[PDB]
Order: C-alpha cells, then structure tokens, then sequence
C-alpha cells in the first residue's frame, strides 16, 4: 500500500510494500532481485540515514505521499561506504 | 518476477514482471527469441525511449495495476506538460 | 435417409452414366438436385438441407469426378458454353473438382 | 519439419510485427501478419499439396490399421497442421480440417 | 463494404454506424416496425466487420458510441445494448473520445445501466491519459507525433 | 450430477455452488493459480447445468448470490461476473432473496457494477413485493397461505 | 385488447390485454380453448380472487408495465399491511 | 401520464392518458371499451359532473394524484338521469 522507488547510480527499482512494514524484508527484497550482500545496501531517505529496524509507518511514508502515480523515492548506495548518488533523468524543454 | 527496462540514457528501471506486461510489446519483446529462458536478467533495452518517460510509464504501470478494478475515485495521473509529448510517444509505442 | 438417398442417387447416377454423354448427364443432374433442394425443403427439417444436398452431390458428382474431370478437356477446348456453366456449378461444390478444370482452362 | 519450426516462427514474427498489426492493419483485405504467416502458408503449401498429403495420411493410418506403427508425432502434427493454419477464423475454425481431412 | 467505403453521410453528419446504433433511426410505420428495429446488434456487427469508420465524429462531435450510451431503455433489451457496446469496443471505439462539447460517452450516458457497462470496458491506457494531458493544456503537437496519434489527440 | 446430489457442505455452509463463486476459496500455491482461479464461470455453469442447488444458503444465510455480487474485481474480469450472473439468474436464482441479516444482494453489493449488472436482471413479481409487505409487518402467515408460500415468505 | 379480469364479486377489471399478459395464468387463461379470437368479450372469471385484492393486482401490471424497463429509482408498491397475504397468495396464483 | 380507474356500478377500466388530454378521449376510449357512445354517458370526478370542454391536466388528475400504482378513480353512468351508484371494493379481512 505504499510504493517506493529504489534509487541507485543508475538502477531504479519499483517496489510495493505494505502500510506498515519493517526495513528488513525490503532490504532482503532488494538483495534478491540485485544478487548483493546486506552489509553494503543503507537505504536513505532525503539525505537521511536508515537502518535495519524501522518500519514505513513511522519513517513518512504515508500512504497518501507514497500514491503510486508518484511514489517516493529511496536511495542506495553500495560499498566494496558511498553518499547519495542519485542522477537526475533529464529534462527537455517544450 | 522483476524485468528490467533500459532507457537511452542507460537508467535501468527494474518493474516486477505483471505490471510491466500492461504494455502491449514490453509483453511482445519478451516472448519469441528474447524469452531468454534462465530468469537471470530479464532485461529489454528502448534505445529511443528517454529516463524521465520510462519513469513515468513505469509510475503508469504501477499506477494502473493498482487501479485497474478500484472504480471508485480513480485519482488522476500527474503529468507535466514538459513531459507530455514525450509520454505520449511512448505509450504509442509500447501499446501502453 | 441420408443412407437411403445415398443408396438411391448412386444407383441414380450409375443409371444415367449408362444412358448419356457428358454434355447430358450434367443437365439432369443439375436437374436433380435443382429437384432435391424441394424434395428436401417440403419434406424435411431446415438442418437437413445442407446434408442432403451435400450428400446427393458426393453421390452422383463426386463419385465420378474420372467420368467429369475426363470429359473437362472436350467441354472447355471447345468453348461450350452452355456445358462450361453446367460443369463449373457442379464442379465447385466437390471438393477437388475446380483445382483440375481451372488447369484446363488455363491450358 | 517444415510447420513446427514455422508455427513458432508464424508466432514469433506476430509478436514483431505488434506495431503493425495494432495501428495500421486493423485501421485499413489486410491481415494480421500473425494470420497471413498462415494464410500463406494454406493457400501456397497445403492447397498444391492437397493429394500428396492426404493420400500419404490415409495411408499411414491404414499401415497402422494393419499392424505398423507410423511416427505418432509426425502424424499427428501434420493433421494438427490443417487445423491449426486456420485458428484464426472465426467462423468455422474446423472448415479446413473437415473439409481437406475428416471427408477423405 | 463498398457502400461504408463509398462513405455515406446523413444530412446530421451521422455516418452509417450511428444510424445503426440510433434509438431515433426512423422506421416506416408498415410491417417493418415488426423485424426491423434499432439499435440492433446484428446490423452493428455486420457493420464493423465490413470495416466502418468506428471513430466517425458527425457535425455535432458525437462518436459512434456516444449514441447508444444515451440509450434509454437498458434494462428491457440489455443484450442489444451489451453487444453494441462490445463490438464498438472491440472494434477500437476510443471510449474516451470527445465531442464538440468535449463530452466523453461516460459523460453523455443519462444512465447507470449504460455508464457502468461501459466502464467495464474502458482499459485505461496511458496513451489516453497522455493524449488528454497534452490536448488540455494547448501542446503544439503538429508534425511532432505520429501522424497516426494526430487523430488520436483530435479524439480528446 | 452424483457429487450434487450428495450435497456437500462446508463447515461455513458453503454449497458446492458456493465455492464456484466466491473469491474467497482458496487455491494452493502451486500451478493451480495458473489455471484454476476463483470465481470461474465454466465452473459455475456446469455445476449448474447439473442442477446445483442456486437457492441454497449457508449458516450464515448468503445465496449463491449474495456470495458472487461482494467480488472486488468487477472490470478486469467483468466476463466471468457477468457470466456467472447470467447463469444464476437464468436458471433458478431469486434475485431479492433474502439472507439471515435482513440484506437484499443489492444490498450487499459493495459494487456499482454488480449492483446495476444484478438490477439488469432483475425480474420484479408482485409475488415479491407482497412478500416483503407480508414480512415487514409481521403478518401471522402460518397455515393461513400455501406451504410453498411460506418458505417464500422466509426467503424475503 | 382489453381484457375483462372478473373478481368473485363480479366487479369487472377491464384492463389493456397486453397489461395484464405480464401474468403467467392470465396469459394462460386466455391461451388454449379460452382464445376466443373475435375482440368481442375476452372476459376471464377469477372464481376465487376477491375483487378488493384484484383491484391491487391491476395497479400491479399498470405499474410494472410503467417501469419495467426505467429502473430509475421506481416509487414502491403500496401495499396495505391488511391486503397483504391476500395479495400473496393472489400473485402466488397468478405468478408475476 | 395520467391513470385512471373509471367506474361503473361494478365495471372498472384501467386507462392510461397523455399529461395534456381532455375528457373527449376519455369518452371515445370508454366508447371503445363498453360500446356505448359518449353522448349518453358524462365522466364525473369524487361524485361531481365534469365538462367535455376543459382538459385533465387542471381538471385535478395532475401526474402525482394519478400515478399509476394509485390511479385516481372516475365515475361513469349511462342514460337509460341516473345518480352514480359505483359499489365500492371488497371489506380486506382484519389483521389476524
């Protein structure tokens, strides 16, 4: 019920989690589909540090901000640790 | 399953597989020879389809899997007039 | 009496083979099944019009296709019109009767 | 040989062709490519191959009517084939069949 | 086929699908009231088997499915009205088109029976929505899109 | 026809014909979801063609249905609620029959699609009506009407 | 095209025929060695329908001819706490 | 979209008119009915005469006195002047 948008270099995952979930099955989620250890995925949220035992409901992501016609955005960095490094798309004038 | 989707700015946007096969040749590049049959990758590369519309078409993915029976409110989608045209474009081209 | 018309139009058509050419015996059997199509729409049920008539014409016009697609060669070497037409309504309704006669006349 | 790797291969190219088939061949006679791929191939393979094929089935069944056994597959994939050609018409799909295979 | 391709046009600008699909096509008061009758969902196949204009717009705006969703008797002939409803769909019906008025068939419904069943068969599709976005805001959208999606913002 | 007959019973009091209809039923994880997906209207209609109870209730009192209308994906597969609908109703369904909570199918709808789809099919009998008058009112109506009557009373 | 609908106390119903064909035993009733095809009477004798409760009935088909086919909200049916019962069992005989 | 329940001593009609229609069709369709011409017979309303001139739009038969689930009810009588004698339904039973 809340959506996210998992944001690497480059990479972006599109991800639906429940109202109220912990940081731990998103993170093992993230693991799956990218094939990477834990213990160099920190999930960040505008410029702020998580970690493994938060949950979504506190964290504000509020179901009426993470609508899924503009979900919110999270950010990945990963270590051989690494800041945010997240590329604007573009943007082509009219 | 999750498929991955590479725009021309090399952005990969990885979309779990049953919201990504709305569009009509997202599910046609993925059948005959680019099954690719190991569910390793998965992945389809749009060399003229830029990162800021695939971002969009994948918020329409999500957007509509959710909404597709929820006739209730059915809130509008925020598109940008920068981004109009463009949109438009891609979801002629992906049948979306 | 489908195996009835069967058994009656084959004894039919064996009959008028043994008493006309090709440029009669197609005349009568369009007769015949001009005929069969009231033979069978005041006697039988609408479903049964189709099988009748599609039976009747694999008794008496596909069961001698050798004695049709044979004599094809004379009736279109000689444009005989009024024969050309009797043989292509009745060639058109069996199965392989066209794809031979269409060669002879393109010959 | 000639239809297994040519029905994937009729299929396949209908999904290459999606473009085509959505916004110019249904807008404006024409036919889907996924349906032509086999309309070309009942009207230029089985049409001039009506004898030989049917008259080679009937006598492979009837070889296992006596005691032989034909290739199962090969049997069954050719009568398939008649059928199959024309999935997609939509009045009669076994107009086809019935008429090339089930009256012989 | 070669009347729709000759392409005959009612002094309403109603093509021969909306004739078709009419609950006003006049009938004569003989015994053709007793088989003849409209809408009538065979005609409408027949019809868009012979490849009608399915999107025609006549002078006022109203599509092809604008005129059987102002249908007002649901209930007593609802096959006729589903199949209608169906086919002009499956035959690529934009649902979302707009009239003069900009109207889509939703708005100019004047019943549940007849919205609802069309919403069943409104797949929303992205295209729509962006069509709608750029048409709203007065995008120059000339010689810049496909010439096939120039006519398809002209529906919104 | 045989298993039918022997009238199963779920420990909810779901019918065989319950089970065809309700989203509720489960499916096990394996390939069965690929195939095997609840409410299916091939299920429905054959169950019904051999004579399935459509009028039979539950403990907790819901129809065959009352049970399918409460379906919360009404578009996406509106073919397989509108069949399954049209196969209830057509064959012995009471649209208006009432269930242990006082609650017409329209009434636990949750749906404008299902509600309206069900109204499309919904035959008024003054039958009906006069045996809702009978059991808002609460008229001694034992003995004093046919024994068929009664049940009807009881299932409005 | 009126048909006569007698009570058993012979107040006669005169009612539009294709009003009251909305019933089963009526269009029954009239169906079979009852026809009389000649426009002339048409009369049906209900034998056991008191007139009070026949009255009810004809407002029923005068009703339900009227909206059939709306759905729009339809007023409901007055039926009286008294007449009900009678009116059960009157449209339990003749059905709809 | 105006009912009525014309009555005779025993003999109801079951008749439906347009919102603007005056009492002439009425005449003519009870000549249709019970074979009697109009010039024998007057309508009445509540047990008052009514005209043949004015219509029943203002006449007291408005659409929500005269819906067709409670016609309003009209009296007849035929020359043979006669006073109206209509009988009255039957007595519903008490509530049991």
């Amino acid at each position: 019920d809340v959506f996210l948008m998992i944001r690497r270099h480059k990479t972006t995952i599109f991800t639906d989690a429940k109202e109220s979930s912990t940081v731990f099955e998103l993170k093992r989620i993230v693991e799956g589909i990218l094939k990477r250890p834990p213990d160099e995925q920190r999930l960040y949220k505008d410029d702020q540090l998580l970690d493994d035992g938060k949950t979504l409901g506190e964290c504000g992501f509020t179901s009426q901000t993470a609508r899924p016609q503009a979900p919110a955005t999270v950010g990945l960095a990963f270590r051989a640790f690494e800041a945010l490094c997240i590329e604007p798309f573009s943007s082509p004038p009219e | 399953m999750y498929v991955k989707l590479i725009s021309s700015d090399g952005h990969e946007f990885i979309v779990k597989r049953e919201h990504a096969l709305t569009s009509g040749t997202i599910k046609a590049m993925l059948s005959g020879p680019g099954q690719f049959a190991e569910n390793e990758t998965n992945e389809v590369n749009f060399r003229e389809i830029p990162s800021h519309v695939l971002s969009k078409v994948c918020m329409y993915f999500t957007y509509k899997v959710r909404y597709t029976n929820s006739s209730t409110e059915i809130p509008e989608f925020p598109i940008a007039p920068e981004i109009a045209l463009e949109l438009l474009m891609a979801a002629n081209f992906l049948d979306c | 009496f489908l195996t009835e018309t069967g058994e009656y139009y084959k004894q039919e058509a064996s009959n008028l083979l043994q008493e006309s050419n090709c440029s009669q015996y197609m005349e009568k059997v369009l007769g015949r099944l001009k005929d069969e199509e009231i033979r069978c729409r005041k006697y039988l049920h609408p479903s049964s019009y189709t099988k009748v008539i599609h039976e009747c014409q694999q008794r008496m016009v596909a069961d001698h296709l050798q004695f049709l697609h044979a004599e094809c060669h004379n009736i279109i070497r000689q444009e005989k019109k009024n024969d050309m037409a009797n043989m292509y309504v009745l060639l058109r309704a069996v199965s392989t009767g066209l794809p031979h006669m269409i060669q002879e006349l393109q010959n | 040989r000639y239809w297994e790797e040519y029905s994937k291969g009729a299929d396949y190219m209908d999904c290459l062709y999606r473009y085509l088939n959505t916004q110019f061949i249904k807008k404006n006679p024409l036919m889907e490519i996924g349906e032509l791929a086999l309309d070309m191939w009942r009207k230029l393979m089985v049409e001039p191959l009506q004898a030989i094929l049917i008259r080679m089935l009937l006598r492979e069944i009837k070889n296992d009517r006596g005691g032989e056994d034909p290739n199962q597959k090969v049997i069954h994939g050719v009568i398939n084939s008649f059928v199959h050609v024309e999935q997609y018409k939509k009045k009669f799909p076994l107009k086809f069949y019935q008429e090339i295979f089930e009256s012989p | 086929y070669n009347l729709i391709h000759l392409d005959p046009r009612t002094r309403e600008g109603f093509t021969l699908l909306h004739l078709a699909v009419n609950s006003n096509t006049p009938v004569d008061d003989f015994h053709t009231n007793d088989v003849c009758s409209f809408p009538n969902a065979l005609v409408t196949k027949l019809l868009l088997d012979c490849g009608a204009e399915v999107n025609a717009v006549d002078n006022e705006g109203n599509s092809a499915l604008h005129i059987i969703v102002q249908y007002n008797r649901p209930i007593s002939d609802f096959l006729t009205l589903h199949s209608i409803i169906i086919s002009l769909v499956e035959a690529g019906a934009h649902t979302d088109m707009t009239n003069k008025q900009n109207k889509t068939p939703l708005d100019k419904s004047t019943t549940g029976v007849s919205e609802i069943l069309l919403k069943t068969q409104m797949k929303m599709s992205l295209k729509c929505l962006a069509a709608r976005a750029v048409r709203a805001n007065d995008i120059n959208y000339q010689d810049q899109i496909p010439r096939t999606l120039e006519e398809f913002v002209g529906f919104h």
